RNA sequence: UGCUGAAAGCAUCUAAGCACGAAACUUGCCCCGAGAUGAGUUCUCCCUGACCCUUUAAGGGUCCUGAAGGAACGUUGAAGA
RNA sequence: CGAUGUCGGCUCAUCACAUCCUGGGGCUGAAGUAGGUCCCAAGGGUAUGGCUGUUCGCCAUUUAAAGUGGUACGCGAGCUGGGUUUAGAACGUCGUGAGACAGUUCGGUCCCUAUCUGCCGUGGGCGCUGGAGAACUGAGGGGGGCUGCUCCUAGUACGAGA
RNA sequence: GUGAAGAGGGAAACAACCCAGACCGCCAGCUAAGGUCCCAAAGUCAUGGUUAAGUGGGAAACGAUGUGGGAAGGCCCAGAC
């Protein structure tokens, strides 16, 4: 995962939302793809 | 160019009370400080402090609730290894609702021996108790 | 901003008191439901209602689309009730409910108990369903969120407290 | 130092010091200076009658 | 529930069948006179004054004699005050005794430690003595280095040096009531307490449901 | 970590409005503590005298003889340089 | 440069947080127990024995850790004074030589009548107002703060099981 | 070009940077740089432009449907996202 300041694009299967100021990313089908800050 | 003199033995103060309901911090601080130092009625000024007393009996009802109630630090140094003591406005008003306005009014006052003699007359009240039954302060607008 | 520009209709047989302090409503599914006034004001001079900023308060126009949502739910909570979503899943874990006081058995030595707020009813109609009844959509959401404080279900077995709405699934022998 | 009793008296009649004093500059040729503004110390109406005059003269 | 006063008679080991030998402290309890009760306008709370002797009737002054006249002037050995809350019934009409402990098992004692005011770094502050041989110049009894150099410019508050020792209030809490006698006005407690043999002890009950 | 939800008709721990959480933070604990000059508070004890001057609601002087309480003095301390 | 005591040894502080341990938990090639990695956090904690001038190093046994840094890489108007960095001696080398030496050891001082800021106990005033006496408020400050071992829940969760 | 040999107003406090080069005064006027809620003298001035945050008030490469403006293209009100 890592703490990150880049969100970019990395996997087309990701679902993105801005939550409590930061960008959150979760991926249903492709493995390990996740983000908790951005 | 002399035109007047002060007389600290003449009696003039008559007490007035303000309602904190609907009042903001910088408003209540500046509108009280100018009336406590005196810049609106009988100005001499800068020489002595010319206010007639102006007080608050219920300090908590200030309108600081939509923005910057989650703000400030009110830092205090005790001189021990515990460091500087921090409190947010929402903590500071909750323990002693007089202090956030007594700090702000003092932040709207001059400093040194006369600026201290203004603050000695600030006389903000605490405890939600009727103690003005003969003082009889009339209610003043800001 | 979109939704405060548009109206909502008062359903037939619903009774409102809406022209002063404390808004009161009743209907088919709820009686003496009331709320205290806030920064948004509703217009009742037609069978359709519209929202705008209440005088004597601040920034209520940015809140008018939010007031609409809480009002629509305040009608739903007296005309038909709300959607049930809380569940407890996996063998050896089950809820207990008095009507009245609710408890979860979910593998902790914590109490995992709730005395309920006023006007809230609790039911556990199956081995895995939980239901909360009332007229405030937020209280039946938040009582469920205290019941969702322990035993988070994992992507290896899926056992614990869950909603009928999820961002995680179980995956077996996954890549790697 | 004299400003202390001047600005505080304009600010009690709906005008700023910087507009009050310039209203007395728009009056043309007539005497007004800061050392001569002390009429309020004897009677405050004497200054009120000059501030209402400055407001009329400013525009 | 209030408090009581008595004298530290001494301490003696009582022995047990499986060990240990257990010191028991003996407290000789006085007729605690109940000289005063605070009520009307007394800061919204109630508090009682005990009195622990009769002193001498020749030594009294009128400001003390009138203030105590409501129970007669005695004022001996110490007055002491305790807070009266949740007490149900009023304390006046009988002198308080070890009946305060007829059901209670635990107590807290304010021992008042025997004075040792002379102090020192080895006696108070637990520091060593430094180098009796091999070489050392006037640094044999010291709390080490009292402050770091240059940048601080000043001495810190709360250092391990100077002051006085003993004569603290010093509470003790890990006690047990061994015997009570309301006819003799006598109390026995397990363990050691601050204060010398022949000194006066303040005690109050400890309860948790 | 969340409920309820608008900006983004979906979505969203936040903006309005609600709920939880760390050996931290603040109390409680233990001791100090109104010079807190922002100089707290109760109870008890005591005192019911005259005269003069400038002249005056200010100031100074004279006589009469004094309560409540303290101080002095021991014998000395478990209280001390 | 009319003169900031240097290395190591002893004795003892204060602030950071870039966290070794202690509380929290996220991601994972995380079933579970773990390992690998991430960051909220500096309130409490963070050995001992032998060799050397000694840090630096090495070795043996202990540990919830055997954290890193600032403060002249903290404490000579601090203790110690073996090295470096005094007069004398003694070895190896270069030079014609006085000398010189990315060559090295033996003996070698550590001063202080405390003024001011500070710190730690303790007297005496002025004050709340007519004077005295007994006692208690709580605006506020300080202290306190981690942890080893074992047992029950339980061989419970997860997992044939291990 | 200035401090060297340059005083004054401004830059928190500042030599050299900014305004200006001081013969000596005025209970006198007028401006500069800078400044006018309060500390601390003076507009919380008139009118227009921009951001939405303690930005303003330390800060990079980098990253996000944060977003107003500009010119076209597409879908677009017998019916768009």
């Amino acid at each position: 995962m890592k703490v990150r300041a880049s969100v970019k694009k990395l996997c087309r299967n990701c679902k993105i939302v801005k939550r409590d100021g930061v960008i959150r990313v979760i991926c249903s089908a492709e493995p390990k793809h996740k983000q908790r800050q951005g | 160019m002399k035109t007047f003199t002060a007389k600290p033995e003449t009696v003039k103060r008559d007490w007035y009370v303000v309602d904190a309901t609907g009042k903001t911090l910088g408003r209540l601080a500046t509108e009280l400080a100018r009336r406590l130092r005196g810049k609106h009625k009988a100005e001499y000024t800068p020489h002595v402090d010319t206010g007639d007393y102006i007080i608050v009996l219920n300090a908590d009802k200030v309108a600081v609730t939509g923005n910057k109630r989650t703000d400030k630090v009110y830092y205090h140094h005790t001189g021990h290894i515990g460091g500087i003591k921090q409190a947010t406005f929402e903590e500071m008003i909750a323990r002693r609702p007089e202090r956030v306005i007594e700090i702000a009014v003092k932040g709207m006052l001059p400093k040194g021996p006369l600026g201290r003699a203004m603050f000695r007359k600030l006389k903000v009240y605490a405890g939600n108790e009727h103690n003005h039954a003969a003082q009889q302060p009339q209610v003043l607008d800001i | 901003s979109r939704v405060a520009k548009a109206p909502v209709v008062v359903p037939a047989g619903v009774d409102v008191k809406i022209n002063g302090q404390v808004i009161t409503i009743k209907g088919k599914n709820g009686e003496l439901t009331r709320t205290l006034n806030d920064a948004v004001e509703v217009k009742h001079a037609d069978n359709t209602l519209t929202f705008g900023p209440r005088d004597g308060y601040a920034d209520g126009w940015a809140q008018a689309g939010t007031a609409r949502a809480l009002l629509n739910s305040m009608v739903i909570g007296v005309t038909e009730g709300f959607t049930k979503k809380l569940q407890l899943v996996g063998v050896g874990y089950r809820a207990a409910v008095k009507g009245n006081v609710i408890n979860l058995s979910l593998g902790f030595s914590h109490p995992v108990d709730h005395q309920l707020p006023a006007g809230i009813t609790a039911e556990c109609p199956t081995q895995t369903e939980i239901v909360l009844k009332g007229a405030d959509k937020q209280v039946i959401g938040q009582v469920a969120a205290d019941l969702r404080a322990y035993r988070r279900p994992e992507p290896y077995k899926g056992k614990g407290v869950r909603y009928a709405d999820e961002v995680v699934r179980t995956k077996e022998a996954k890549k790697k | 130092l004299w400003i202390a009793r001047i600005n505080a008296a304009a600010r009690q009649n709906g005008i700023s010091y910087s507009k009050f004093i310039n209203g007395l500059k728009k009056a043309s040729v007539e005497i007004d200076r800061k050392i001569l503004a002390d009429i309020a110390v004897f009677d405050k109406v004497a200054f009120t009658a000059l501030v209402e005059k400055a407001k009329a003269a400013l525009a | 529930m209030i408090g009581l006063v008595g004298k530290k008679v001494g301490m003696t080991r009582i022995f047990t069948e499986d060990g240990v030998s257990i010191p028991v402290t003996v407290i000789e309890v006085e007729a605690n006179r109940v000289t005063q009760v605070k009520d009307l306008a007394n800061d919204g709370y109630r508090a009682i004054q005990v009195t622990t002797g009769a002193k001498k009737a020749n030594r009294v002054t009128k400001p003390e004699a009138g203030h105590f006249a409501k129970a007669g002037v005695e004022a001996g050995r110490g007055l002491w005050e305790f807070r009266l809350a949740e007490g149900e019934e009023f304390t006046v009409g009988q002198s308080i005794s070890v009946e305060l402990f007829a059901d209670v098992k635990k107590v807290d004692v304010t021992g008042t430690s025997k004075g040792k005011g002379f102090a020192g770094t080895v006696k108070r502050w637990n520091f060593r003595t430094q180098d009796a041989t091999h070489g050392n110049s006037l640094s044999h009894r010291v709390p080490g280095s009292i402050g770091q150099n240059q940048t601080p410019g000043k001495v810190f508050k709360g250092k391990k040096m100077a002051g006085q020792m003993g004569n603290e209030r010093v509470t003790v809490q890990s006690l047990d009531v061994v015997r009570v006698d309301a006819e003799r006005n006598l109390l026995l407690v397990k363990g050691a307490v601050p204060g010398a043999t022949g000194s006066d002890l303040i005690v109050k009950p400890a309860v948790k449901a």
